[PDB]
């Protein structure tokens, strides 16, 4: 069932109870977890928090914890599968699901007693009616009904996508509880910006949600400040910004940010030998000295920093980059700490997807989660350093793939693969960073090629996972277009291709468009996908 | 001119308030007045110097940082005087034998990427520059006067506490009190500081191909 009011029939229920949080390892999940943590700590709710990153891990943790806890909250996981089938719970347990994944599984939708969904009912949802999904001429009519059922269920389950941010949902709950702090609002903003950075949502939906959060920012600012008398410099001040699309440009030199932003790198073809000259054309059009552009931004001359955004916008317009400016937010506190929401997103993501072989992925999750609090600001800066390394490695990998021409058409989709032992393949072994790399690589490819048909294709990308088990991760990306809905069918396509091939596919990740394959299975699996997409 | 003195006093007050008000930390953990405490501990240790980061000064007051970058010779004197008076109000009262206040050397540092010796063209003159290199020679420490007193040789009148410009530049003695050069410098009534000239060779990584290494 959908929860109609989070306050009464979710929060006031669990407020009297011991709770278990399962949280996915993504930045939106981390922000929603932080908001809910702060609420529970205000109300002395005895919660336990468990990270998870796949179905096997969630099943293991639930089997470990099922006896002691009756109330469970799943953040950014569980909505798009039958939780009762997967977990096999006792009937007295209750699962709250604040998950952005769409479409919601019909069993979770119509299970009234046990599965409760912390999902907005005014999100883009098209759930089929109950009578269409659940129960001689009567036999013929029944078989016709079953044919209708399979057709409508395939139409419902074909495309997966993402709804409103879980962090935004939790901040809505905090606002209804009248316990919303400025830091909670910042976590909500970072949660939305995670979806925008990873291209999980459309630009229109992102603009709408930014319009929602603008009102909350204005309310929080005018809560205790006006234009006549102001707060201490120590206090956090969140400001709406119509800022630049360039990544981490306030902590870098502008040259590095123009080099490693996927947008500008794809436009100017900076992987190519000619791309640096095109970048120099752009910089000379702006009139910025190269010794200033290659200097760190905080050390750049303030005469140049005065109107840099207008300069970059108006040069980008005539160079063909039509949407260089983006609606976003920034947070200021103290004298010297200034971050964009995209900066916090990249830092936390790099901490979580860090390639270091220390401890465990749960350890990297813990470092990422700690970095979202201002008492652990050093972790945030360290995450920014890791983001520098990650973005440089991303551009190196894209340059390698395009120069050696690993990205190759195979009919209805482009195909690419990373070989073992190549530079910085370890950084993209993990599925989430691989999905991000595939998106950036597809943007670079469609900006590079002259073939108008190839600009319309989706991308399938693979990389090694475990040589000892002989497995590869595989991800599927929809076509990269300006007006895409960011819906993709590769979940069901992978499932149906694997079933039609009897392939050894482990479906452990929460996105259905991310899978693990036994490596030798890839040839017949790819052939099946080619025959399927046709 | 009173307008000029007003400008100097305003800039000195702004540097004073930077050293008085700058903090690091967050409300979730706590705050420490970085340069206040550095001044206090260094003065109590008898060190009489501090190390002001240009990035911190830019964050507090970007105009001061820009002025100190473009015109360091003008503004470093004001910054040092501001540090001296901040040290006075931060440290006093002081025990016996420590009544007289001591001058404070405000060193400074930056997180900016450095330039190079061959990048130092004529347009960089009188600006702040940050260059790497290797020290190949180091002079013995020698005394340079910062303030002098000059006494007329004939009639024994005295001009006292004449401020000497910093650096290797000198001072021109007046030709009017008597002879054409009336004055001699009093060797006792003058205050001097250690100074040391060095030769900074260009980094071998930074030498262009086929060139000998420059030095500065
Ligand atoms: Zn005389």
């Amino acid at each position: 069932m959908f929860v109609s009011d989070f306050r009464k029939e979710f929060y006031e229920v669990v407020q009297s109870q011991r709770v278990l949080l399962f949280v996915a390892s993504d930045v939106d999940a981390l922000c929603a977890c932080k908001i809910l943590q702060a609420l529970f700590q205000c109300d002395h709710v005895q919660y336990t928090l468990v990270p998870v990153s796949g179905w096997q891990e969630l099943e293991t943790a639930f089997l470990e914890h099922k006896e002691q806890f009756h109330y469970f909250i799943l953040i950014n996981c569980g909505a798009n599968v039958d939780l009762l089938d997967i977990l096999q719970p006792d009937e007295d347990t209750i699962f709250f699901v604040c998950d952005t994944h769409r479409p919601v599984n019909v069993v979770n939708v119509y299970n009234d007693t046990q599965i409760k969904l912390l999902i907005k009912q005014d999100d883009d949802l098209e759930v089929p009616a109950y009578e269409d999904i659940f129960r001689t001429m009567r036999r013929r009519q029944r078989r016709e009904w079953e044919a209708r059922r399979r057709d409508i269920l395939f139409d419902y389950e074909q495309y997966e996508y993402h709804g409103t941010s879980s962090a935004m949902v939790m901040f809505e709950l905090a606002w209804m509880l009248s316990k919303d702090l400025n830091d909670m609002l910042w976590w909500a903003i970072v949660g939305l910006t995670d979806q925008w950075v990873q291209d999980k949502i459309t630009q229109m939906k992102y603009v709408t949600d930014v319009g929602v959060l603008q009102r909350h920012v204005s309310r929080h600012n005018h809560r205790n400040e006006d234009e006549e008398n102001t707060l201490s410099v120590d206090c956090t001040r969140i400001s709406f910004e119509y800022d630049l699309r360039l990544v981490l440009y306030q902590h870098w030199s502008l040259h590095d940010s123009l080099c490693n932003t996927s947008y500008t790198a794809a436009r100017f073809k900076l992987w190519s030998v000619h791309g640096q000259k095109r970048l120099q054309e752009f910089l000379a059009d702006m009139g910025l000295p190269l010794k200033q552009v290659k200097q760190k931004f905080q050390a750049m001359d303030i005469s140049l920093k005065e109107n840099l955004r207008e300069m970059i916008e108006e040069s980008a317009n005539k160079f063909g980059m039509k949407d260089m400016r983006v609606q976003t937010f920034s947070i200021h506190f103290g004298f010297k700490h200034k971050f964009l929401a995209s900066d916090v997103v990249f830092a936390t993501m790099s901490l979580m997807e860090s390639p270091e072989k220390d401890g465990s992925g749960t350890d990297h999750f813990i470092q990422a989660l700690d970095s979202l609090s201002r008492s652990n600001l050093d972790k945030l800066y360290h995450g920014l350093e890791l983001a520098k390394k990650q973005l440089r490695a991303t551009q190196q990998t894209i340059a390698s793939c395009l120069c050696t021409n690993l990205v190759i058409s195979q009919g209805p989709f482009l195909y690419c693969s990373l070989m073992e032992g190549t530079p910085d393949v370890m950084l993209f072994s993990r599925p989430a960073s691989l999905s991000l790399l595939s998106k950036h690589l597809l943007k670079s490819f469609v900006c590079s090629t002259k073939n108008r048909r190839c600009k319309l294709l989706p991308l399938v990308m693979a990389a090694p996972l475990s040589m000892e088990h002989g497995t590869v991760t595989v991800v599927g990306i929809p076509p990269e277009t300006d007006s895409s809905d960011r819906k993709n069918f590769f979940g069901r396509a992978f499932e149906k291709a694997a079933e039609s091939t009897s392939s050894r596919m482990l479906h452990n990740h929460f996105d259905l468009s991310v899978i693990e394959l036994k490596a030798e299975d890839r040839s017949k699996f790819l052939d099946a996908l080619i025959s399927l997409l046709s | 001119a009173d307008e000029g003195q007003a400008r100097k006093s305003q800039l000195q007050r702004r540097f004073k308030e930077f050293l008085r008000q700058y903090r690091v930390g967050t409300d979730r953990t706590g705050f420490t007045f970085k340069y206040r405490d550095e001044l206090k501990r260094h003065y109590n240790l008898g060190e009489y110097w501090i190390e002001v980061e240009m990035e911190d000064l830019a964050s507090f007051d970007e105009d001061l940082a820009d002025y100190l970058y473009k015109q360091p010779a003008e503004h470093l004197q004001l910054l040092e005087e501001a540090a001296k008076e901040v040290a006075d109000e931060v440290t006093r009262p002081r025990p016996s034998g420590e009544e007289v206040l001591q001058d404070i050397q405000v060193m400074l540092k930056s997180d900016a990427s450095p330039s190079s010796i061959r990048s130092l063209k004529s347009d960089m003159m009188s600006h702040l520059v940050k260059i790497p290199g290797i020290i190949i020679a180091a002079s013995a420490v020698r005394a340079k006067a910062t303030r002098i007193s000059i006494q007329c040789r004939s009639c024994r009148n005295t001009l006292t506490n004449i401020a000497m410009r910093p650096g290797l530049e000198g001072y021109a003695l007046p030709r009017k009190c008597c002879p054409l050069d009336p004055y001699f410098i009093m060797p006792d009534k003058c205050k001097c500081v250690d100074f040391q000239t060095l030769k900074l060779q260009e980094l071998p990584d930074a030498v262009p191909h086929g060139e000998m290494p420059r030095h500065m």
